[PDB]
């Protein structure tokens, strides 16, 4: 029906510029007004920026004004906001709503973007043993970016296996846990070990988790 | 320079009516009848559910209702059904500050009873204390409802420096886990007595210890 | 302007003592009728002409809501304050009265015969509206 398509987010680093685009299709989009509203993962939602219709007016939210510049272009029907000074708070998922009319009340929505302001470089992470019914698991530790894989025994252990989702540092390095709980007359029979996989930083490492 | 005040958590069970407040001042909510409420279900965009306080846009279902009384608007869903759990957001016209939005308020449809959470605290490994490196790892699992408090003691005293904690994430068994690290030097690790990790899920607190052994 | 909203509705209403469900319909020709649907010509835009006064004007007749004696409501092109001006006041049942100040007489749907039946009751049927939001 209608659709809003937002393209243009990643990785931009503290101080980079970035400008996102809004492929819109299935209406008049000169005759109505648009939005860029954004929602930092995990947080709520914040109005960034608005637009008139013919782009004639502008309105921006007190967070972003000398930052970030909305501007529309009727021929190709696209919304831009180009983002200068980027800084850690503009890590959000952006999205293109469109306008009833010039209300600030959205009747459609886009899928967003998600733009992602860290100063971390590509990494791969540290994995060290949790000792130890027992439980005993493996520490995953300052990576970047995601994902990691987990698998115990080449994947022949399935039973109670949880992987945690990882935990995102001050440092911008993601963390995160794995943990097998175990026979408690075991922890002299077998090995348990885990196999973590970094695809980004090309990292294949193996550990043993022993008492 | 203020965004609206929600609820954090709203929850009822099938069947249930619930009501989401939304508090703001003279200049918005009590200034105007422009108040709106979105709907957002995981990983998707918001959905407009209540548009000039009482309006429902065409599709949206009469369960939902809205009004607003002075500074406060309120959400109404009435005969709570299992899909209606998601994040409630609710939204004002303001003259100079644009389009406000309330922090949002998270609505769970209780399909399950009160889980207390296992918790299982491992101490720091060999091979990262040689490495200079210490770490605790404090893992909270299968608990429900979805929202926990965690707080690292060292022998008694509070400690928050170092301390990251992840947000509660549902399990494939619709209970959920969350996990919590505690970033130390070495000799901070074998200068403490014990370290302890306490966790609080509907007023019962769970805790677990260790020792430098 | 961004002072104020630029509200897009569907002006419609069921009632008091009303008959069937309208939409509050300007056409080209300057005539305001029942429609028994979203149309076109029904499609309005809602815009502040003072704090709680508001202008009404069709988007695609591009004709201004005006009231003349008795209550009558007809469509001109040419805005005029005191014809055209209405106080929005949202009663708290959730529907919408349109008040002018002028002639003392809420916008409604009533034909002339209704509306000099119910001249001295206070009020006039087929006055309270819903704002409908338009379907694409």
């Amino acid at each position: 029906e209608v659709q809003l398509l937002e393209t243009g987010g990643g990785l931009v680093q503290p101080g980079g510029s970035l400008r996102l685009s809004c492929a819109a299709s299935g209406f008049t989009f000169s005759s109505y007004a648009m939005s860029w509203v954004r929602q930092a993962p995990g947080k709520g939602l914040e109005w960034v920026s608005a637009i008139s219709g013919s782009g004639g007016s502008t309105y921006y939210a007190d967070s972003v004004k000398g930052r970030f510049t909305i501007s529309r272009d009727n021929s190709k029907n696209t919304l831009y906001l180009q983002m200068n000074s980027l800084r850690a708070e503009d890590t959000a998922v952006y999205y293109c709503a469109k306008d009833n009319w010039q209300e600030l009340l959205f009747d459609y929505w886009g899928q967003g973007t998600l733009v992602t302001v860290s100063s971390a470089s590509t990494k791969g992470p540290s994995v060290f043993p949790l000792a130890p019914t027992a439980a005993l698991g493996c520490l995953v530790k300052d990576y970047f970016p995601e994902p990691v894989t987990v698998s115990w025994n080449s994947g022949a252990l399935t039973s109670g296996v949880h992987t945690f989702p990882a935990v995102l540092q001050s440092s911008g390095l993601y963390s995160l846990s794995s943990v097998v709980t175990v026979p408690s007359s075991s922890l002299g029979t077998q090995t348990y070990i885990c196999n973590v996989n970094h695809k980004p930083s090309n990292t294949k490492v193996d550990k043993k988790a022993e008492p | 320079q203020a965004g609206l005040t929600q609820p954090a958590s709203v929850s009822g069970s099938p069947g249930q009516s619930i009501t989401i407040s939304c508090t703001g001042t003279s200049s918005d909510v009590g200034g105007y009848n422009y108040v709106s409420w979105y709907q957002q279900h995981p990983g998707k965009a918001p959905k407009l559910m209540i548009y000039d306080v009482s309006n429902r846009p065409s599709g949206v279902s009469d369960r939902f209702s809205g009004s607003k009384s002075g500074n406060t608007a309120s959400l109404t869903i009435s005969g709570l059904q299992t899909e209606d759990e998601a994040d409630y957001y609710c939204s004002s016209w303001t003259r100079s500050s644009g389009l406000v939005f309330g922090g949002g308020t998270q609505l769970t449809v209780l399909g399950q009873p009160k889980a207390a959470p296992s918790v299982t605290l491992f101490p720091p490994s060999s091979e990262e204390l040689q490495a200079n490196k210490a770490t605790l790892v404090c893992l909270i699992s299968d608990f429900y409802p979805g929202a926990v408090t965690v707080a690292w003691k060292a022998d008694g005293s509070p400690v928050k420096a170092g301390v990251e904690t992840t947000t509660p994430s549902k399990q494939s068994n619709n209970k959920y886990a969350a996990s919590s690290y505690l970033s130390l030097t070495p000799e901070q690790w074998k200068s403490h007595r014990s370290y302890s990790c306490q966790v609080t899920h509907e007023g019962s607190t769970v805790e677990k210890t260790v020792a430098p052994t | 302007g961004w002072g104020d909203p630029i509200r897009l509705r569907h002006l419609y209403t069921s009632g008091p003592h009303g008959l069937s469900s309208c939409f509050l319909r300007i056409r080209a020709d300057g005539v305001v009728d029942c429609a028994r649907g979203q149309s076109a010509h029904s499609l309005l835009e809602i815009k502040a002409v003072a704090l709680r006064t508001v202008a009404i004007k069709g988007v695609h007749s591009v004709r201004y809501l005006c009231m003349g004696a008795d209550g009558k409501m007809q469509g001109l092109l040419q805005y005029s304050e005191e014809d055209c001006a209405f106080e929005e006041e949202i009663r708290p049942d959730g529907y919408n009265v349109y008040r002018s100040e002028k002639h003392r007489l809420p916008v409604s749907l009533s034909s002339a015969k209704q509306r000099q039946l119910y001249k001295n009751r206070g009020f006039l049927p087929l006055s309270h509206f819903l704002p409908m939001l338009p379907m694409v």
